[PDB]
């Protein structure tokens, strides 16, 4: 694949590059399984209006990994940012 | 000794519909003509006819409708605040009104006609017009119009919505809404609704937070708009004086809405709340509250319209967006309103005969036609094509080739069957409906918007009659045999097409182009002239008369399947490509796609033999797929574009609970429903009905695992066609899109 497809198959499919760059603070979504999957509904809760499906341990890595692998469409907010709470995400 | 006036009817609605005393079937029904006279000024005037059970049925197309049925539903349209949205119950039952109606009207009256002159009576004795007559002096008064807003948030609970459509799957979900409404009439009174009618003389706006509630924000103000006339008035139905309130539209004429996001329901709230706030003084009588469009219905219909069959007596235009031409469609819009006397198409087929009177026509042309076409019409079975074509793996070049059309050929013979079973008629005067469809069929080349109508009220006309269909494919049947007897003078050779379109080659050098424009106009010519002369043999005489368009010269030509037929004129590059379903935004551009791939691929001709040219093909083929779905990698995230269309007839996704969320999108689905399958969690694949929810849309990564995957089935199918017709078969083209390029998506 070359051209900008490349380009395009790398920040796709590869952690964005300012997510693994030492930064002085956190910032995500950290909570208990038992938080995490309440928390997991209530992003839900502001995210069904808009498009994404119900979903009504592996349930809830798998719900996160689709957050977190869903990517950003322009300039709007991610939709992961639902959950973690910021729009530099 | 009968009073005489000069106007033109700009419209006529239906008022009022009630059972005279003494009276079991026939029921009188009361019309309200919005007559203007020169210079714009407009008096109102009204008419009264009489509708026996007889009509009622035959419009209809069965007896189950009653008189007692029909006054009822008038009566409980009486008022809008009580039960508004009468038509919802049996839209056939009002479109049978109406157009019983209107043919009454025609027939006791006299031949009325929307924006055209005409000399208009009235008996002061009793008060409402005598006789209409067409008149023939007067620069008459331009149909002018008004520009019209207006936008409601309904607040419409979702779970009646979802059991509605529980008990109806497939119901377009603007018929959910409207049924809601129905249901609980009390939600069209708390709505934040927002009308803006901008005229040419005064704009008006009002802005309302409960309907019933005095506007939080006004402008103008409703009389610069309406001229409130009241008009006394003694039926024959009724002997005691009966006063009529009626909004005379002052200044403008018709509505002009835009089609975008037009909402049946926010007019209708904004009209009920006009009718509550006019006819709540009582001493006179209330006008019937009936609206028609395709949202009526459980499964919808194509063409956007909102019919006006009562009040307030305005003809409104809903124009699609088209800003482009926006006032090529106004304009098209008024024509279709005066021509079709503005029962298009909300009427339907009636327009042009009663649903039950065409068993008699049909039967009556099987009669008149010549003794061959006598029995070809009763020997078509669908889709027989009883002609010599060619094998739909298969494929022609380098050759010249030509496609060749008749403009309109299905009209045109239902107009001239219709005429031959003319005679056959109960009612001389019942054939002015036979007069409108003349008046589409003559003015189909010069106007488009006799086009758009006679592309849909021939096809519902021949699902009106079943028995039209075995005369109109019989006649065209007949057509096609002479195409083909006279295409072999000509050095034509039938080689496939449709009926009215046919595609052929010539035997002719394939490289002289001199000579080559002469032989393809005298094919032409006498293809033409033989099939107008076995028309006029048949006694089938057309209104316009009968011309073939040239509507391509190609050299190449190569077909896979019944419909599938790609030609391309080498000499300057222009290519026309059909058969390949154009179901989103994405399936455009794999068209383009294979309209390239087979413009270089028609390009091998150097001088190899056959099974080397099979394999320099499909590896181009295979190219192809990949810089497709290369490219469609960089449109991942576009879920409209890889959006496709599924019809209320095709099986459909489930939707979603969440959808019925949508406020006033719901209301835009009329016919199509724009599905994208998208791939939430892992493993399921869900469709996301895309105009049901508010954008931007957020949704998971979109399945092109799915899509990809029927865009590229089809595109397999063509090169497989081209493959397997060019150059030696046995190959069925295949991608391996699974192994080779699945890991870009899944």
């Amino acid at each position: 694949l070359d051209g900008d497809t490349a380009k395009a198959y790398l920040r796709a499919r590869t952690y964005a590059p300012g997510a693994l760059t030492p930064a002085p603070a956190y910032c995500g979504a950290v909570d208990s399984a038992t938080k995490m999957m309440g928390r997991l509904a209530d992003a839900e809760k502001l995210l069904v209006p808009r498009g994404w499906p119900a979903f009504a341990t592996c349930g809830i890595v798998k719900r996160l990994l689709r957050l977190a692998a869903t990517e950003q469409q322009g300039p709007t907010p991610p939709a992961i940012a639902a959950l973690i709470r910021n729009a530099a995400v | 000794d009968i009073v005489w006036v000069e106007e033109s009817v700009s419209a006529i609605t239906l008022y009022a519909v009630w059972l005279p005393p003494r009276a079991r079937e026939y029921f009188h029904a009361l019309v309200y003509f919005v007559c203007r006279n020169a210079a714009g000024e407009g008096r109102a005037r009204f008419a009264e006819v009489s509708v026996t059970a007889t009509e009622l049925r035959d419009f209809y197309g069965s007896a189950d409708v009653s008189v007692q049925a029909v006054v009822a539903a008038a009566r409980a349209a009486t008022t809008p605040a009580a039960s508004p949205l009468e038509p919802l119950e049996n839209p056939t039952l009002w479109r049978a009104l109406y157009a019983c109606v209107l043919a009454a009207l025609e027939r006791q009256t006299g031949p009325v006609a929307l924006f055209a002159p005409l000399r208009i009576g009235s008996d002061p004795r009793t008060g409402l017009v005598v006789k209409v007559e067409r008149a023939s002096w007067g620069p008459p008064a331009a149909p002018r119009a008004a520009l019209l807003v207006a936008e409601a948030n309904i607040d419409i609970d979702p779970m009646a919505l979802a059991a509605r459509v529980a008990e109806h799957p497939d119901a377009r979900l603007a018929w959910a809404r409207l049924a809601a409404i129905r249901d609980t009439p009390q939600c069209a009174s708390a709505a934040s609704l927002t009308v803006n009618i901008t005229t040419g003389t005064a704009l008006f706006a009002r802005e309302y937070q409960t309907l019933a509630f005095p506007p939080i924000k006004k402008e103008g103000a409703f009389g610069d708009l309406v001229e409130v006339c009241e008009v006394g008035l003694r039926p024959r139905g009724h002997p005691q004086r009966v006063t009529a309130r009626v909004l005379l539209p002052r200044d403008y004429d018709y509505f002009v809405s835009a089609g975008e996001k037009f909402s049946a329901p926010a007019l209708v709230a904004l009209f009920r709340q006009w009718h509550t706030t006019v006819h709540a003084a009582p001493g006179a009588l209330a006008p019937v509250f009936a609206f028609l469009g395709p949202e009526f219905e459980v499964r919808g219909g194509p063409v956007p319209y909102f019919a006006v069959l009562g009040f307030p007596g305005w003809p409104t235009f809903t124009v699609p967006a088209t800003a482009e031409s926006a006032r090529d469609l106004v304009r098209g819009a008024a024509a279709a309103y005066a021509a079709l006397l503005g029962a298009w198409p909300a009427v339907g087929a009636r327009v042009v005969l009663p649903p039950r009177a065409w068993p008699g026509v049909a039967s009556a042309a099987a009669g008149c036609l010549l003794p061959a076409v006598r029995e070809a019409v009763a020997r078509w079975h669908p889709a027989t094509k009883i002609i010599q074509l060619l094998d739909p793996p298969a494929a022609v070049g380098p050759v010249w080739t030509a496609r060749f059309c008749f403009p309109g050929l299905r009209a045109q013979l239902l107009a001239a069957l219709a005429d031959l079973g003319g005679s056959g008629l109960a009612d001389p005067h019942g054939r002015t409906g036979l007069a409108r469809l003349d008046a589409l069929v003559v003015a189909a080349p010069s106007e488009p918007w006799a086009g758009a109508v006679l592309e849909r009220l021939v096809p519902d006309t021949c699902n009106a009659c079943p028995a039209l269909r075995q005369l109109l494919g019989g006649v065209m049947a007949a057509v096609c045999l002479q195409i083909e007897e006279t295409a072999s003078s000509v050095k034509f050779a039938v080689c496939g097409g449709d009926g009215g379109a046919f595609w052929g080659v010539f035997n002719v050098d394939p490289q002289d182009a001199d000579a080559a424009s002469g032989v393809i106009e005298d094919a032409r010519r006498a293809i033409e002239t033989a099939v107008g002369a076995v028309l006029r043999a048949n006694a089938v005489r057309l209104r316009h008369p009968l011309c073939l368009a040239l509507e391509g010269v190609y050299t190449h030509a190569v077909a896979w399947s019944q419909a599938g037929v790609w030609f391309w004129n080498s000499r300057d590059n222009t290519d026309h490509l059909g058969g390949f379903p154009l179901r989103g935004p994405a399936y455009t551009t794999a068209a383009g796609v294979v309209r390239d791939t087979l413009r270089r691929v028609l390009g091998l001709t150097t001088a190899c033999v056959p099974e080397e040219d099979a394999l320099t093909a499909r590896g181009l083929m295979e190219d192809a797929c990949d810089r497709l779905i290369l490219d469609a990698f960089n449109k991942r995230l576009d879920a409209e574009y890889w959006s496709v269309r599924v019809s209320p007839f095709e099986a459909s996704d489930p939707l979603p609970p969440t959808a019925f969320r949508g406020g006033a999108l719901l209301d835009a689905e009329h016919y199509w429903r724009r599905v994208v399958r998208v791939c939430p969690g892992g493993g399921e694949s869900v469709g996301v009905p895309v105009d049901l929810y508010p954008r931007p849309l957020v949704l998971p990564p979109v399945d092109c695992a799915h899509h990809l995957r029927e865009i590229l089935r089809e595109i397999e199918l063509v090169f497989t066609g081209v493959l397997a017709g060019v150059w030696g078969e046995g190959g069925k083209f295949v991608y391996p899109f699974d192994d080779k390029m699945s890991f870009l998506f899944a």
